[PDB]
């Protein structure tokens, strides 16, 4: 399944994909939409289960909802089963009063002419995204979190994880996109996950610099490389670490250092949920 | 009464304890009859713990934890679950360096006989 | 500093068939260095076989660190309140038998200073056993082990 | 019809990690804590009334002769000899 | 000392800016005023009313609203004094 | 297991003895012959305050020459028949 980023002309829509995408995602342009016949939509929009459509708050939105509204009616015509997320964008250099008070806007403009078509079945979610911070980050990862129907199962394995290891909050990232695939049931706090994007990012890139010797062999490496494994002290009795779980996943938990004496045990559990998570990733019969 | 019988024989002739305490700290108390102390709960509280982390072990379920301290303070504990599947019950007992090395075998084996009937 | 070669080549001369893993950890779980009575070949069976013995380590000291907080010394030798301040013990052997092996968890005594190289956790010596395993030569090894290993650390505090 | 299965397998393979974990919270020191059941204790007299077994170490006393005993103290020191001649470097 | 864990208002069917677990606080019934301050206190202590009951939480945590751990500086995961005054004194 | 000590324990099995067990005041240190079938936690379990016993069990017949000196004890395992 493919995400389309849908909007319209200076939206913010290539800068998400410079800031996400660039360090299956489309990104159609801000005109030639759903009345044109440029591109076989039907045939796409068959193969999507993820519409985003992203929505300017400082710019005027009534044009960019009516095509919104009918690109959603064109989609529910196409197929069921697609879901519809709203991105408001370009919020860095609005005020806290005004965010809360377009984001009202927004959804009381919308979730009303959507009784008014009288599509009231599907659901369609509202994100409130920016490139300069990670809340663009976030708002995909909840995009991500529908399309995939493994989300529940995770969810319930990091739940029982925390409660037992007295994990204070667990992600399971990818590394690559710095988009977490499944969290546990606690919120995501912004400053937990500033913290959590930018460990990947130190792992990576010192990884990057001594990870030279065999690593990057083009034939095969000749012994079994050890799984990326890191842990960081800070001086708030709080303890990060990492631990890589697949070729493309990893396992950043915050636990307070007060509980981080016990770590061997939170390390068995760490183990038992990498058995999970690669039996559940594994193909099967 | 069998109990009166090893009350006097299992106290007399090595001088060792006998806790036959659960979870629930039902204390099947001191067999000399000496001052209780904190030192059942503590024993008994380890000891659980022991065999919920020892179960983890690739070498299956524990028999016995031969726990010998420094000079003649040996404890030996056999852990056996209940019945009616309520729990576990432990087998404590403590002696001096050769005291445990000799005749405590005898009272954990009359004491898993308790523990079975 | 402490050398793990060192100690993998002290602990490599008392592995026999029936004790196939020797390691030092602390209290934490947190593994120093470790053997094994068959060298793997496979990079797969060196992974495998370090994250059982992590695991072994971890779980073990643990299975220490909850005994370690428990007196019974006054519990038995009924004598004058004099031998019973004399009886400020600590653990230092502790067997688990099991049906598929046996585990002997020893705490080494670090000598050189009391805050030379360790905060507060002593280094403990695992033992592995098996179904033919004995635990009287497991404790002859253990005190072997233990009185080779103080007198390695005993030259602790490297300088620069 | 094969996406059940998906989540049977699911399923219990969430109830194996379920039951490998290990609950942290409950491995801690919860002693120092009034009693709950010291009455039940009775049942303790009435199921060791007897049970048809509270037996002596058995180990039937015969006389042991002189040149057994001679033979077993002459092993027994070279034994201990053996014992305190250990080496852990060869 | 109780573990200080955040949570969301209308999120996961928590509608109230305090969410007290029944079987951690016995002593703490419906419309009681909870005091919850710093450890060596810095700031102001903040003081919340109990309009619901939930057994959701773990033991030896208490649940408060996001933006009301923001505006008192109340760090999340961190240890706090959970304490019942008078409404009479406040 | 050390090979002198290999050696002395083979030198205790013979024709007569058909089962030698090494012991110390708790722990068993080195089998050799037909041990098994219970006739070796009686002799870890045992302690007595002489030096020189000879036991064999009531429900069985195999006859245990036992001698303790220094905290550690020799059994030797052959049959009463
Ligand atoms: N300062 C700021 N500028 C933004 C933000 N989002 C988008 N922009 C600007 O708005 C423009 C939007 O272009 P875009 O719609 O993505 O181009 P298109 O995809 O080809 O239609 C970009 O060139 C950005 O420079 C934001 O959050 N902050």
């Amino acid at each position: 399944r493919k995400i389309i980023l849908m909007g319209l002309r200076r939206s913010g829509k290539s800068s998400i994909q410079k800031v996400v995408f660039y360090k299956s995602v489309w990104d159609f342009p801000g005109q030639v939409d759903v009345f044109d016949a440029a591109f076989d939509f039907e045939s796409i929009f068959t193969q999507v289960g993820a519409l985003i459509f992203v929505i300017d708050a400082q710019d005027d939105y009534l044009d960019a909802l009516a095509r919104l509204h009918v690109t959603v009616a064109r989609v529910v015509t196409i197929n069921p089963n697609i879901c519809i997320e709203v991105f408001i964008h370009k919020v860095d250099g609005l005020s806290d009063e005004f965010k809360i008070d377009t984001q009202r806007d927004i959804q009381q403009r919308t979730q009303d002419e959507l009784a008014d078509i009288g599509l009231e079945n599907v659901p369609i979610s509202f994100h409130l995204t920016s490139i300069f911070d990670h809340s663009i980050f976030e708002a995909f990862s909840r995009v991500i979190q529908k399309l995939i129907p493994q989300l529940p199962t995770l969810e319930n394995l990091l739940n029982i994880f925390c409660s037992n290891s007295l994990v204070e909050k667990a992600y399971l990232f990818d590394v690559l996109s710095k988009i977490y695939v499944a969290t546990d049931s606690s919120p995501v706090d912004v400053q937990s996950y500033e913290i959590c994007s930018d460990f990947i990012d130190v792992i990576l890139d010192i990884g990057s610099i001594y990870g030279r010797s065999s690593q990057l062999k083009p034939g095969h490496s000749p012994e079994i490389l050890d799984e990326t494994s890191s842990v960081i002290r800070l001086s708030n009795d709080l303890v990060l670490f990492l631990r890589e779980m697949n070729q493309y996943l990893a396992l950043i938990c915050i636990v307070r250092a007060d509980n981080f004496e016990k770590s061997g045990l939170i390390e068995y559990n760490v183990q038992c949920l990498q058995t999970a998570i690669q039996s559940i990733f594994s193909p099967r019969t | 009464m069998s109990v009166s019988q090893q009350l006097s024989e299992l106290a007399s002739k090595e001088k060792t304890v006998l806790y036959v305490a659960d979870q629930n700290l039902e204390e099947v108390l001191c067999f000399p009859e000496s001052t209780d102390r904190t030192t059942l709960v503590q024993l008994t509280d380890a000891c659980l713990h022991a065999n919920e982390l020892a179960k983890h072990l690739e070498f299956g379920k524990p028999l016995s934890i031969t726990n010998q301290y420094s000079r003649g303070s040996c404890v030996l504990q056999i852990a056996k679950e209940k019945k009616d599947g309520s729990g576990m019950v432990v087998s404590t007992t403590i002696a001096a360096h050769n005291a445990l090395r000799g005749a405590l075998k005898c009272s954990n084996a009359l004491d898993q006989v308790i523990s079975q009937l | 500093m402490i050398k793990p070669k060192k100690l993998s080549s002290l602990m490599k001369q008392a592995v026999e068939e029936t004790v196939p893993s020797i390691m030092v950890f602390t209290t934490t779980g947190s593994l120093l260095a470790y053997v094994s009575f068959e060298d793997p070949k496979d990079g797969l069976k060196r992974l495998d076989l370090a994250k059982r013995v992590r695991s072994i380590a971890a779980l073990a000291g643990n299975m220490y660190s909850l005994y370690t907080a428990t007196n019974p010394s006054p519990l038995v030798a009924e004598s004058t309140d004099d031998v019973i301040a004399h009886q400020r013990d600590v653990l230092f052997e502790t067997i688990i038998e099991f049906e598929r092996g046996k585990l002997l968890i020893a705490a080494i005594s670090i000598d050189g200073a009391e805050d030379k190289l360790y905060s507060k956790d002593p280094l403990l010596l695992g033992i592995v056993g098996t179904e033919n395993a004995k635990e009287g030569m497991m404790q002859i090894k253990s005190e072997l082990l233990k009185e080779c290993i103080t007198n390695e650390l005993s030259t602790l505090g490297k300088p620069v | 019809r094969k996406r059940e299965e998906e989540e049977e397998w699911e399923s219990k393979v969430y109830d194996v990690a379920k039951n490998k974990f290990i609950d942290v919270f409950s491995l801690r020191l919860r002693t120092e804590a009034p009693q709950r059941d010291p009455r039940d204790n009775i049942y303790e007299e009435v199921l060791d009334q007897i049970d048809s077994l509270n037996l002596d170490p058995k180990y039937d006393v015969a006389k042991p002769t002189e040149q057994e005993t001679e033979f077993i103290i002459r092993k027994l020191g070279v034994l201990i000899d053996d014992i305190n001649n250990i080496k852990l470097s060869d | 000392v109780y573990k200080l864990v955040i949570h969301k208002k209308g999120f996961g069917g928590s509608d109230d800016e305090l969410v007290v677990n029944p079987k951690v606080f016995p002593h703490i019934k419906l419309g009681d005023i909870v005091e919850i301050a710093h450890p060596n206190d810095e700031y102001s202590p903040l003081l919340l009313q109990v309009k619901s009951l939930k057994e959701d939480l773990q033991k030896e945590t208490i649940s408060v609203d996001q933006t009301v751990t923001q505006v008192f500086r109340l760090r999340p995961y961190q240890d706090v004094y959970v304490n019942v005054v008078d409404p009479k004194d406040v | 297991m050390d090979s002198q000590l290999s050696e002395n324990l083979l030198k205790c099995v013979n024709e007569t003895y058909r089962g030698a067990m090494l012991v110390r005041n708790g722990l068993p240190i080195a089998t050799a012959g037909d041990v098994n079938a219970e006739e070796q936690r009686v002799i870890c379990e045992w302690n007595s305050n002489a030096v020189s016993e000879v036991l064999h069990l009531h429900d069985s017949n195999t006859k245990i020459l036992i001698a303790t000196k220094e905290s550690c004890v020799l059994g030797l395992i052959y049959r009463n028949t």
